């Protein structure tokens, strides 16, 4: 990442290194590539598809509160001023040594500038949220599952609809608490892999899981944009929809704004989406080669020795 | 394209190696700027052409307090030479003591 | 290259005629410098040729 | 990539090289940190961002003293030259008693 | 983006930055390309339109 102006030095300092970290841990990098050149080259186009993951979970913890009194003397006041200069100087130090107590009496400074002693007397059973899973995810889509609308002219910006057709599961779709809706109305036996055929997958047909919440489902996801209101503007939502039932009808999160599809292809078509591969042109000589290999082979298999 | 984009770098290097560095900062400073944004280098650009001098109080003290230490010397020779006379002066008048 | 120059100096000629002090001024950012009109038949003080 | 980023640290050097290393403390640290990354020392990097002068107190006395010294010097000369003509005068009154 | 005389050093800086912004973010700059060269050599001429 590289400032394109002067100011922008730190801004580009600071998503570089997490980006970077992104594909380091939450990713395996060599077999993304590894997918992301094969599928360009072999079906003369590469699709990806970019969504955020989220597994926020409830839990409840014991907080403390402490009791807050004024600067006693200044032989502890230094304590508030050392913990600022840790902390601005080394964040991650500052966090892992400095006490609760300190932690609570600088930021009580932060909020108002008073220097306050910070005394545990009490505490409470609250109710948090840890964060869990909160990473970007990449995915390289079968160009079979996915359709794109024809009259984009030739440029994925202007598509008004797309539909990618997925594999989930009923926990997968509790990871989020309110996302869907009606997700009791479904059966888990319908709108199996073995009865969507339009779906290509390498999953087993004959393949199955016991287990209701573990259960393989195939799932359809609509993002595009929609005249929401009767004004007469367009807005990007999407819409997801399970065995002929809706569950789920939102605008688009993301700040982008737009389809979170890219198309990359090999050779482009001049006005078009899809490019070719390599084997549009060598479709004629490997079939004059593989006839001349074969008829070598016969003169001297078939020849007496 | 990168090749002319090169290339240009070097003629201000050119430009920089043949022109004195002391005829001018503020020229020096331009041509320094312009070859960092050819370098991708936004924020030294910015710097250069906003750089401006340190200013040293204590040597503009020592800078001055030469000014009038040659003054200062110019009125010794004056006040000597006031001296110089005086002493012929009164020499000439121990003559009359002397020739009467 | 002496059929441009030959362009070349029929331009000059017509551009000390049919552009005014000011149109002069706007494209190049410097004091306008005249030429007297009878003088225009012989290119005694320039020399056109391609760069 | 490699060669890229292989490439951007020798234009570093060539900056840091063509521009005089006196102009600013500052600029020549920027630089250098800038090259720590592109190298994988982020320890260093901070370092040298991060750099502070040490400071001498025997050194601004001394450099102080000079400054005063100099003002004692002028002094000197201003106090010589009440002496000189002081001289001078007292001979213009030692001439009365001989051509009197 | 470069001046043309000594006072239009201010505007080339200022619109090359914005004229580069567009085609980076607003316009897919490798698409557009490649468009644009296939057109032009398989056609014998390409047309663009600027709106």
């Amino acid at each position: 990442v590289t400032p394109v102006t002067w100011e922008d030095v730190q801004g580009a300092r600071q998503n570089e290194l997490v980006l970077n970290y992104q594909f380091r841990t939450k990713l395996n990098r060599v077999s993304f590539i590894d997918n992301y050149v094969r599928s360009v080259v072999d079906d003369g186009t590469g699709i990806v598809r970019v969504g955020w993951n989220r597994e926020i979970r409830k839990e409840k913890q014991e907080v403390p509160v402490f009791s807050l009194f004024p600067i006693q003397t200044q032989e502890q006041a230094d304590a508030l001023q050392q913990a600022l200069q840790l902390r601005t100087d080394n964040p991650r130090g500052y966090e892992e040594n400095v006490d609760e107590a300190i932690k609570e009496s600088v930021r009580f400074f932060d909020e108002t500038g008073q220097a306050t002693y910070a005394v545990q007397t009490g505490t409470t059973t609250t109710e948090v949220e840890v964060p869990l899973a909160n990473h970007p995810t990449v995915e390289m889509l079968n160009p079979e599952n996915i359709i794109i609308d024809p009259s984009c002219q030739g440029d994925i910006n202007k598509a008004m609809f797309a539909i990618v057709s997925f594999e989930t599961c009923k926990a997968d779709l509790l990871k989020e608490k309110d996302r869907y809706h009606n997700l009791n109305k479904i059966d888990w036996q319908s709108s199996a892999p073995v009865n969507e055929p339009d779906h290509a997958t390498t999953t087993p047909q004959e393949f199955q899981i016991s287990d209701p919440m573990r259960k393989r489902v195939v799932a359809y996801e609509y993002w595009g944009f929609w005249d929401i209101e009767g004004n007469g503007v367009l807005e990007p939502i999407v819409a997801t929809w399970i065995g002929s039932t809706l569950i789920r009808l939102e605008k688009n999160p993301y700040p982008d704004g737009k389809l979170p599809f890219v198309l990359i292809p090999y050779m482009p078509v001049k006005r078009d989406m899809y490019g070719e591969p390599d084997a549009e042109l060598l479709g004629d000589n490997q079939a004059v080669l593989g006839a001349v290999m074969r008829g070598m082979i016969d003169l001297l298999g078939r020849s007496a020795n | 394209t990168a090749e002319v984009d090169n290339q240009k770098s070097q003629d201000l290097g050119f430009m920089l190696q043949t022109i004195g560095p002391n005829v001018d900062q503020q020229i020096t400073l331009n041509i320094l700027a312009e070859i960092a944004d050819l370098k991708r280098m936004p924020k030294l650009a910015h710097d250069l052409r906003t750089w401006q001098p340190q200013p040293d109080p204590v040597q503009e003290q020592l800078k001055q307090l030469a000014v009038e230490k040659a003054q200062l010397e110019n009125e010794e020779l004056r006040s000597k030479i006031r001296l110089n006379d005086a002493q012929a002066q009164k020499a000439m008048a121990e003559r009359d003591n002397k020739n009467l | 290259a002496k059929g441009m120059s030959e362009i070349g100096n029929k331009i000059i000629a017509m551009n000390a005629v049919f552009l005014a002090e000011h149109e002069v001024v706007r494209i190049t950012n410097e004091e306008f410098v005249t030429i007297k009109r009878e003088d225009l038949k012989g290119n005694f003080d320039l020399e056109v040729d391609i760069s």
